[PDB]
């Protein structure tokens, strides 16, 4: 009974040799008339061929999604880290200043513009 | 074009005719592979068919596919209580009784 | 003597540097190109 | 022989156990003077277009 | 009975066209009367305004 | 480059192919300035024997493993397209039999063996 | 001496398509480079990298260009993956003429060193992708720095047209017993069909090149409007070649993308000669239109009525392709492995980079949105995000086959995943600036355009991140590569089905509809010995 | 594939070629010509002697290309009916490419021909530049080329009845025809008006009969490997392909010099 | 007029042909929006029903119905959206009486401007020529890249006819907010028209390629009254 | 404006050609075209004198719009010859209607060659032409832009013509535009009867060298001279057509085909302004019923050549044939040299 009892946990472990036993013992006991096959065949004959092992494993796993999704946000995080680098040392022209961009709100409400929807110029 | 009374005597007669697991595996593969689901009568040739094959798994995995096929589940209950002198007298278990 | 490393122009197993140099290399240049073609053109044009 | 070499030439380049472009005992004259002014003129543009990159005109 | 089953697919695609349609005409209908005649209103107003202005 | 063929039966390589000798002063034919591949199809052409085959393969009958379909190969193995017994019902599939198993296509379910010759 | 005689005096085509990938990968990565030069400076206001000089802008943005449009896509979309794959689809042992196949491939080693060469020896070639005539001239370019630009497009011409007459001649008369003009793979069909517009696209370039060319070194005045010339004869003689062009580009993805709804959803392709027409007329109506790009040059009226309605046609047989696409993938099972995720981001981000087309094919709306971003947010999600994923798909298809060598399915999900957000978050607020008003092809711009051009700086430093784990995805796959084919079942080509067991399974493994996934994996050099045969 | 002694034959009928040097250093010679040619004309080289050997060796290398493929042809003996069918698609498909060519020049010729600037006072061929007239040598041109088309199918039909004097003078007195119409073409740029610079219409006409001239020094290089190959007994009387890719050659730049005639010499 | 920072969509139109252009774009948005929506859904579905199903329908792969449906009802969509775009593109344009030219010449770097009436007996016409203010000498409040020493005045309510052309290399007449962008090629003459129907500034740029100081040569357009026109014609 | 009178009627002539050359005891089936376009030709060009230009044309369209739908559904014999019957009737209005208002809008004769010879290229498209359903939209787009031009911009009266021509009896009687229409009528005579008769004993060559030489040949005919033109066009009809017994193998029969649709397509397109010509020089100014006479002898053809090409080949047989209908192509040419002056008026 111990060669069939739980081959949910010893299956992929054997060796090539044990397992063309197990097979070859299960297709001569499946050739008597069923009612007279036990439990533990039963199971183990059910697992054999249609289970998941072998060829019949997902793609992802559970922990190997938790791996792609924390390998996309320290793929996120670099980059953010470089581009705030070259935005610290930046050249900053004069008119990009409060007080430039609200000169020119002055002139563009003397001169009508953008009646719709809106003008602003501040920035900052 | 094809209809129901046509699927149901074509596939009797080609159940009835294979000789090795890799056919009746084969015939049974493009079986549930139309819009029409099978009859009560060739799931009954089926069974025989993986009897003289002598398989146990495949007897119990077209009772697994007929959960995917049909729409409901009254549906289900209906193949089951036709189903079952067929069932008890060739010995097969459903997946859910044996809890693998 | 067909098989899986028998069709590259390149060596990968049994070899005295690693893989790693000539691997890392042909990126490095390949990177590093198009910035000496502007170092040159800038300092040709008198800004630094 | 006559002007009828080609059934001896068909018996030469095939069973040679050289290749096709230097089986005969004239190709020399041929490879010689091709291969050497090939790595002359190849020489010559690779001179040229790196004192382009300096500025050096003639 | 309940042991003739027929046709299942097909009322999938006919019901899969006939949602994908209608959830369409609305992501539609949203663009031209809720962000397009309005501002075509607005538009038009500020436009009986200025020259009832000159005209005074 | 030794003695000159006639008709393919004398053919044991490509050493048999080489043929005589021309005239001077007269245009030459093929029959007398040919070596390869090219004087053994002539040679094939003038007896009725195609040297080169372009015949598909059998869509008449179905394969069994008693009674498999045999495929002539001059190799170990070879390719081997099904398109059904109707001949275009079945879609196409590629298979490889060879020399120490059956191909058995998975839907209509023909067999095949091989010829090694 | 055999390394001599099988690596460089070759004649075996898939031993070529290996240099065709190594070239490829050097070429896209320079352009990558050249790109990321470009939106460093397009940061914020000002001029921050390159400090005053206007010139080394549109000299690397017009090495941009060629680098990435003639030196990436076509040697990948042709060398490896038309030299290596069609021989093997249709069944023949090698190629028609070999020496031309050679030749092809090495025209390009010496076309890339006139085109850096024509970067540093003056101040350099500033004149766009387009080489329009009048600012190509002596009097703004003076030098030999546009002359060896314009010989870098002759010798790519004639290493094109060498491979198309090649690619005819090869799928004609060199099939195997049974394969009719009906049974051919898609794949086959789209190379063909882009061969016959490389035939009759590329003369018209040659000619307008060679005149600019005589134009500018001896003095003949075919383009000058002081002896009886005009500028607009060029533009006509570049568009002609520069529509086939763009679809050159795409038709070979597609064939791609059809082999890869086949597979990873288990069906047949819906229609397949609905497919095949649908490429013919494609390719048929796309040197019928020519003269979209050029709406504000001029035109008549009744000319312009003419070209918005035989540009709009073409939406008929694209939509054809995509919704059979989308009733392939309909009713099967899929399992989403990673070449099938990018035919899942192909599906989408090409219909709505096409949509914008209908936009821009209009007249009436053409002169709101020429010369400006609107086009460059269309071009890039139908280049970079059309082109591009196809070729990456196709690699990590057909991989495992050609090397033997398997690769690691997480970091390829990495990759696929940092790609995806960071091009979708750079080339979606350029059609905002297009609609906003941003003209093209300039290294400053106003103070209100600031604020997107910090987004769209951003999405280009994760795309880079992207092209660094690829290149350590290609390390994995090569090194110890041996052992990743247990990890995952992203290893096995087709799932077991419902009522197969394992054990069958593993007896009877690949079922195919090609000749490819049957051979062995490393192919042999000599594939086919004996003929294939069909029914 | 049941004859007997079948395998130590090859099992298909198609060419697989030995290894060759020639794809590498045509390239090389190619590079050096585009390089000296961006180069000498602005300086940087000085001497024209660099450029010459760029020439030389690209013609010598396509000349050795053309070695090895008539040993592969007459001597080697790989070139069953299908290779031959592949060849003469291969140069039907050349032949293609280079009429479309000629179409872009054409059609350069007519989008400014009708419809004239207004720098150039609205005349063709314009005021001071007298063109060529047709009633003069461009006729005997005309002439010797339809003599020469004529000349080339005698030559064809004394190989098919097995006539080898009448196969020889047939192709020397094309070649002789040929020859002549290059001779009448030189003495009419030496005897011209107008130069390449001075118009739009010495631009285009210098532009459409410079490269026809190009493709005719072709035909003199290519009847001439057509008589000596000839001479030496490699030809027969059912395996001939140089001589019918070089008929195919001579009747399209006939049509073309007929096209070439309408349009620039009697239409103005 | 000005662009806008954080901008979303098209500026704000002073002309009737930027308003066709606006109503058009809209209208073709609608047809856009619900091809794409359906492609979607249709996606969507195949993601949350088939996705590693157990039944494969390989056998479904002819259709013949629904093989027209997507051939015809694309083709209805194309004729819906090619109606407005022929009727707006014959009839708003310059039918009736133009009642100014004003001549724009595109040199390498700046612009020049004539008025081709308002002739005197001895050749005294009006013309001026547009540079850019450098960064260095802006006053307060003035727009970097945007702002010239001299504007183009014009009045309200009157059709302006540009006749534009080139002396050195291929230019671009752009005016966003008016609908105006025509070429410049060195050999011939463009024309485009303009109506104005309020008051106020409007700011342009070039759009092709011409050199080294490509992004700076911007174009601006103010609209006064036909009374401030007249005493502004009176001191230049 | 005047553009696309051009490209309607290229597209006009495109549907008629289609038409007649897609055709789905043959030969009662198949002559049911040209036969009723030889008699309806007539009478749209005294029509036009009464309702108009463009009226006849777009009525045209609709016509055989609503009548290949119909052709559609028809099975039984009556059907389909009462189909083929108005769908003569519809291209014939097209054709004429559409050649008169290319007359009419392009009065200089050197424009005019120009204008025909780009017009008369949609005659080999319905031979060439594919899938076809995109074909048919660019159709119905074009369409839409001539109805939006002609009906809804502008709108206009019934509006007679403000002279009335001359009857077509009297042009009948004038001999210049017999021998004009005599070139038409047996340029085609060769052609017509060789494709039913090719099965018995292609189409790409004929369609390629028609639309090559037709639109080179209407530019180039005013300075080379029109009737050199016929003349040398004819001439290689001739000897292009009788080398077609001398040659027995398939692919020698490639280079024939480009000696006829070539010439043949020299021979309209030098031939179809002379007309115009000859009633603006001699008669008065009304174009309908001499392109009607054009039509007449150009359509002709393909009715008289089927029904009787088979009666010759069990006649004579087929060398015979091609050798005599080459002495009529090459026979009739030394009277083109008539074409030189015509008597003024
Ligand atoms: C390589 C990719 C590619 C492809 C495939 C195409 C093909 C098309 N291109 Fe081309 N195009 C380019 C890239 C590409 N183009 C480039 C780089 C330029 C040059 C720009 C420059 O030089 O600055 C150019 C040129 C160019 C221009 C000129 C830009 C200008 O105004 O300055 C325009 C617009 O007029 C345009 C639009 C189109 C359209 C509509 C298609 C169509 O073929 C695509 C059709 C797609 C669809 C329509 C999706 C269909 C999906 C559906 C679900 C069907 C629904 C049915 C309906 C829509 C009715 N392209
Ligand atoms: C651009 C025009 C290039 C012309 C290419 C040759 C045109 C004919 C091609 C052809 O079919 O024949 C090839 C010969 O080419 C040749 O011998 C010359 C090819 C090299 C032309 C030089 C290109 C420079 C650019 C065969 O070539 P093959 O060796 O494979 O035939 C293997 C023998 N069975
Ligand atoms: C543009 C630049 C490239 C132009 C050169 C293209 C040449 C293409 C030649 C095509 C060869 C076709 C071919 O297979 O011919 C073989 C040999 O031909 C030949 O040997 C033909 C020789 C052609 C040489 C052309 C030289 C012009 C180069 C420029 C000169 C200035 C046949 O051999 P076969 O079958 O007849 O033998 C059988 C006897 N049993
Ligand atoms: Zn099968």
């Amino acid at each position: 009974n111990a060669t069939v009892t739980n081959l949910e946990k010893r299956w992929e472990d054997l060796p090539e040799t044990d397992q063309k036993d197990i097979i070859s013992q299960l297709s001569e006991r499946q050739k008597l008339p069923w009612k007279d096959l036990t439990l533990s065949e039963k199971k183990a004959a059910w697992y054999i061929s249609f289970g998941e092992w072998g060829p019949r494993r997902p793609v992802h796993t559970k922990e190997d999604k938790l791996y792609i999704f924390w390998g996309t946000v320290i793929g996120i995080v670099i980059s953010a880290t470089i581009f705030g680098a070259f935005r610290y040392n930046r050249n900053v022209p004069k008119t990009m200043n409060r007080e430039w961009q609200a000169a020119s709100d002055e002139y563009l409400k003397s001169k009508n513009a953008e009646p719709f929807t809106g003008y602003s110029q501040i920035q900052s | 074009e094809e209809t129901y009374e046509e699927f149901s005597q074509r596939y009797e007669k080609e159940f009835d005719e294979a000789y090795d697991l890799f056919e009746v595996q084969r015939v049974l593969n493009n079986c549930f592979s139309y819009d029409i689901v099978p009859s009560p009568a060739v799931i009954g040739k089926a069974l025989n068919a993986c009897r003289r094959v002598n398989d146990y798994a495949t007897a119990v995995r077209v009772f697994e596919g007929l959960k995917h096929k049909v729409e409901t589940k009254e549906q289900y209950d209906a193949y089951l209580e036709e189903l079952k002198d067929v069932r008890e007298e060739l010995g097969i278990d459903l997946k859910e009784e044996l809890f693998p | 003597d067909v098989g899986p490393y028998s069709n590259l122009p390149f060596k990968v197993k049994n070899r005295r540097v690693p893989y790693a140099v000539p691997h890392f290399l042909f990126f490095a240049i390949g990177m590093g190109i198009p910035f000496f073609a502007c170092y040159v053109q800038l300092k040709r044009s008198g800004s630094i | 022989t006559a002007t009828e070499k080609i059934i001896e030439l068909q018996k030469f380049y095939q069973s040679t156990n050289k290749p096709i472009y230097a089986a005969h005992p004239r190709s020399k004259y041929y490879l010689i003077p091709y291969f050497g002014l090939l790595g002359v003129s190849v020489a010559a543009t690779l001179f040229y277009t790196g004192r382009a990159c300096f500025g050096i005109k003639d | 009975s309940l042991t003739r089953i027929q046709g299942s697919v097909k009322r999938r695609i006919l019901t899969d066209i006939s949602v994908g349609l209608t959830l369409g005409f609305g992501f539609a209908s949203y663009w031209w009367w809720g962000v397009h005649k309005p501002t075509v209103a607005h538009r038009e107003n500020y436009y009986i305004e200025l020259a009832k202005k000159k005209k005074a | 480059q030794f003695k000159t063929a006639t008709s393919i039966a004398e053919v044991e390589g490509l050493e048999n192919l080489v043929g005589p000798g021309a005239k001077t002063g007269t245009v030459p034919t093929d029959l007398e300035q040919a070596t390869g591949l090219e004087r053994y199809e002539l040679l094939g052409k003038l007896e009725g024997i195609e040297v080169f085959d372009e015949t598909p393969l059998e869509a008449v009958r179905k394969g069994t493993m008693k009674d498999p379909i045999l495929i002539d190969s001059y190799d170990d193995y070879r390719y081997v397209g099904c398109t059904g017994v109707p001949a275009d019902s079945h879609n196409i599939e590629w298979l490889k039999p060879t020399t120490e198993k059956n191909a058995r296509c998975w839907e209509c379910g023909s067999v095949y063996k091989l010829n090694f010759l | 001496m055999n390394y001599i005689n099988r690596w460089l005096f070759s004649t075996n085509a898939k031993d070529i398509a290996v240099l065709y990938f190594i070239f490829a990968l050097f070429c896209g990565l320079l352009g990558s480079i050249m790109s990321l030069i470009l939106r460093l400076e397009l940061s914020a206001p000002g001029n921050q990298i390159l400090m005053g000089n206007h010139q080394l802008f549109n000299v690397v943005a017009t090495a941009h260009a060629v680098l990435m449009v003639f030196f990436l896509v076509m040697p990948a979309a042709i060398g490896f993956f038309g030299n290596y794959l069609l021989p093997l689809m249709i069944g023949a042992s090698d190629m028609s003429f070999a020496r031309l196949n050679n030749i092809s491939f090495w025209l390009l080693p010496p076309a890339l060193v006139s085109l850096l060469a024509s970067a540093l020896i003056e101040n350099g070639a500033g004149t766009g992708w387009t080489v329009y005539p009048p600012l190509a001239g002596v009097q703004s370019h003076s030098g030999p720095s546009v002359d060896l630009a314009i010989f870098a497009l002759h010798l790519t011409s004639i290493s094109s047209l060498l491979g198309a007459i090649n690619f005819i001649t090869t799928t004609l008369n060199m099939r195997t017993i049974g394969m009719t003009m009906s049974k051919l793979p898609l794949f086959v069909w789209a190379v063909v069909f882009t061969s016959i517009l490389l035939l009759l696209s590329l003369p018209v370039l040659s000619a307008g090149v060679t005149l600019l060319l005589l134009d500018r070194n001896f003095n003949t005045s075919f383009f000058e409007p002081a002896g009886g010339g005009d500028p607009i004869l060029y533009q006509h003689l570049f568009w002609f070649f520069g529509h086939p062009e763009v679809y050159i580009l795409i038709i070979p993805g597609f064939g791609i993308i059809s082999h890869i709804v086949s597979t990873y959803s288990k069906k047949p392709v819906f229609g397949a000669i609905g497919m095949v027409y649908a490429m013919g007329s494609i390719g048929f109506l796309g040197l019928l239109v020519w003269s979209h790009h050029m709406y504000t040059v001029g035109l008549d009226v009744d000319s312009r009525a003419y070209f918005t309605s035989a540009t709009m046609v073409i939406a008929v047989p694209t939509g054809i392709k995509i919704f059979s696409w989308l009733a392939t993938l309909y009713g099967g099972s899929i399992r989403y492995t990673t070449p099938m995720l990018y035919a899942f981001a192909f599906l989408f981000l090409f219909t709505v980079g096409g949509l914008s087309g209908v936009v821009l094919s209009n007249a009436s709306l053409d002169i709101a949105f020429h010369d400006t971003y609107y086009v460059i947010g269309h071009f890039h999600y139908v280049l970079s995000l059309g082109a591009v994923f196809s070729l990456f798909a196709g690699y990590y298809y057909w991989s495992p086959l050609i090397t033997g060598l398997y690769y690691n399915n997480n970091l390829a999900n990495i990759q696929f995943w940092l790609l995806f957000i960071g091009t979708n978050v750079t080339f979606f607020p350029m059609h905002f600036l297009g609609l906003n008003g941003m003209p093209r092809r300039i290294p400053d711009y106003p103070d209100a355009f600031a604020g997107w051009n910090a987004i769209s700086s951003f999405g280009s430093l994760i795309s880079i991140i992207s092209v660094i784990l690829f290149a350590y995805v290609i390390y994995d796959q090569l090194v110890n590569g041996l052992t990743n084919k247990q990890l995952s079942t992203n290893s096995l080509f087709k799932n077991p089905d419902f009522i197969e067991s394992n054990i069958i399974f593993n007896d009877n493994s690949i079922k195919s509809s090609s000749i490819d996934f049957l051979l062995t994996s490393p192919p042999l050099p000599h594939t086919f010995n004996t003929p294939a045969i069909q029914s | 594939m049941r004859i007997q002694n079948r395998e130590n034959l090859q099992l298909f009928p198609f060419h697989l070629v030995t290894n060759s040097p020639w794809p590498l250093t045509t390239s090389l010679a190619l590079m050096s010509l585009a390089l000296t040619l961006g180069l000498t004309m602005h300086g940087y080289i000085g001497n024209h002697l660099w450029l010459f050997l760029a020439i030389s060796l690209v013609l010598s290398s396509i000349f050795l290309w053309v070695r090895d493929v008539v040993i592969e042809g007459t001597y080697l003996g790989d070139h069953t009916i299908a290779v031959r069918k592949g060849l003469n698609i291969g140069f039907m498909l050349f032949v293609l490419s280079e009429i479309l060519i000629f179409a872009a020049l054409f059609w350069s010729y007519f989008h400014s021909a009708m419809g004239p600037t207004i720098e150039i006072g609205c005349q063709w061929p314009p005021v001071g530049i007298t063109s060529i007239k047709p009633t003069e040598l461009p006729l005997l041109n005309t002439i010797i080329l339809l003599a020469s088309g004529a000349t080339v199918t005698w030559a064809h039909h004394s190989i098919l009845y097995k006539d080898r004097q009448g196969t020889l003078v047939g192709l020397f007195i094309t070649t002789l025809l040929i020859i002549l119409f290059v001779g009448c073409q030189v003495l009419e740029y030496t005897w011209a008006t107008f130069t390449i610079a001075d118009s739009v219409f010495g631009s285009i006409f210098y532009a459409g009969t410079g490269l026809h001239f190009i493709h005719m020094v072709m035909l003199i290089v290519m009847l001439a490997i057509c008589y000596a190959r000839m001479y030496f007994y490699h030809f027969t009387s059912n395996h001939h392909l140089g001589l019918e890719t070089t008929i195919l050659y001579l009747h399209v730049l006939d049509i073309i010099w007929l096209f070439l005639y309408i349009v620039f010499y009697w239409w103005g | 007029d000005v662009p806008t920072p954080w901008g979303i969509f098209f500026q704000d139109s002073a002309t009737p042909n930027m308003e066709g252009i606006i109503e058009l774009h809209n209208n073709i948005m609608f047809y856009l929006v619900l091809i794409l929506t359906f492609v979607s859904y249709i996606l969507y579905t195949i993601i949350y029903n088939y996705s590693n199903a157990t039944i494969v329908h390989k056998y479904m792969n002819h259709g013949q119905l629904i093989e027209i449906v997507w051939t015809t009802l694309p083709a209805v969509i194309l004729l819906i959206i090619a109606f407005p775009s022929f009727i707006l593109l014959y009839l708003c344009d310059e039918v009736i009486s133009p009642a100014m030219t004003i001549k724009a010449i595109g040199l390498q770097w700046y612009w020049k401007y004539e008025y081709s009436d308002f002739i005197n007996d001895d050749g005294e016409i009006v013309e001026f020529e547009s540079y850019v203010i450098p960064e260095e000498l802006l006053e307060d409040g003035q727009l970097r890249l945007l702002d010239v020493d001299a504007s183009v005045v014009v009045p309200v309510d009157t059709h302006i006819r540009f006749i534009v052309s080139s002396a050195d290399v291929i230019h671009d007449f752009c005016v966003p907010a008016l609908g105006v962008k025509v070429d410049a090629s060195p050999g011939r003459l463009n024309q485009t028209s303009a109506l104005i129907q309020r008051e106020g500034v409007y700011y342009g740029q070039c759009s092709e390629l011409c050199g080294v100081m490509h992004s700076a040569m911007p174009i601006k357009i103010e609209a006064v009254s036909l009374y401030e026109f007249i005493n502004w014609l009176d001191e230049q | 404006s005047r553009k696309l009178i051009l490209f309607i009627v290229f597209l006009a002539l495109l549907l008629d050609n289609m038409l007649l050359t897609v055709v789905v005891q043959v030969g009662l089936l198949f002559a049911s075209k040209a036969t009723v376009q030889l008699i309806t030709n007539p009478f749209i060009g005294l029509l036009t004198n009464r309702i108009g230009y463009p009226i006849p044309i777009f009525a045209g369209f609709c016509i055989m719009f609503v009548s290949t739908i119909m052709f559609a559904f028809s099975s039984s014999y009556a059907f389909l010859l009462i189909a083929r019957s108005l769908q003569g009737i519809g291209s014939s209005c097209s054709s004429v209607a559409g050649m008169g208002m290319l007359a009419s809008v392009y009065t200089d004769d050197e424009e005019r060659g120009n204008v025909m010879g780009i017009a008369l290229g949609g005659l080999a498209m319905g031979v060439l032409v594919g899938k076809t359903a995109p074909f048919l939209v660019l159709a119905a787009l074009v369409l839409l832009d001539g109805a939006i031009q002609l009906f809804v911009l502008q709108p206009s009266r019934v509006q007679p013509e403000s002279q009335k021509g001359t009857p077509l009896t009297t042009l009948l009687k004038d001999p210049y535009i017999l021998i004009a229409a005599g070139s038409i009528c047996f340029a085609n005579m060769g052609i017509a009867m060789l494709e039913p008769a090719l099965p018995i004993w292609a189409f790409l060559p004929a369609s390629i060298s028609y639309l090559i030489g037709t639109n080179i040949f209407g530019i180039l005919a005013h300075k080379m001279g029109r009737w050199l033109c016929a003349l040398l066009g004819m001439i290689i009809v001739g000897v292009s057509i009788l080398c077609i017994p001398f040659a027995k193998n398939i692919y020698g029969l490639i280079a024939p085909n480009f000696g006829v649709g070539f010439a043949i397509g020299m021979v309209d397109s030098s031939m179809m302004p002379i007309m115009g010509y000859l009633v603006d020089l001699r008669h008065v100014s009304v174009y309908g019923s001499v392109y009607a006479i054009a039509d007449v002898a150009f359509c002709m053809g393909y009715a008289i050549g089927p029904s009787a090409g088979g009666a010759i080949a069990k006649a004579i047989g087929f060398p015979w044939l091609m050798t005599i209908i080459g002495i009529i192509d090459i026979l009739f040419a030394p009277l083109c040299f008539f074409l030189r002056s015509p008597p003024a008026k």
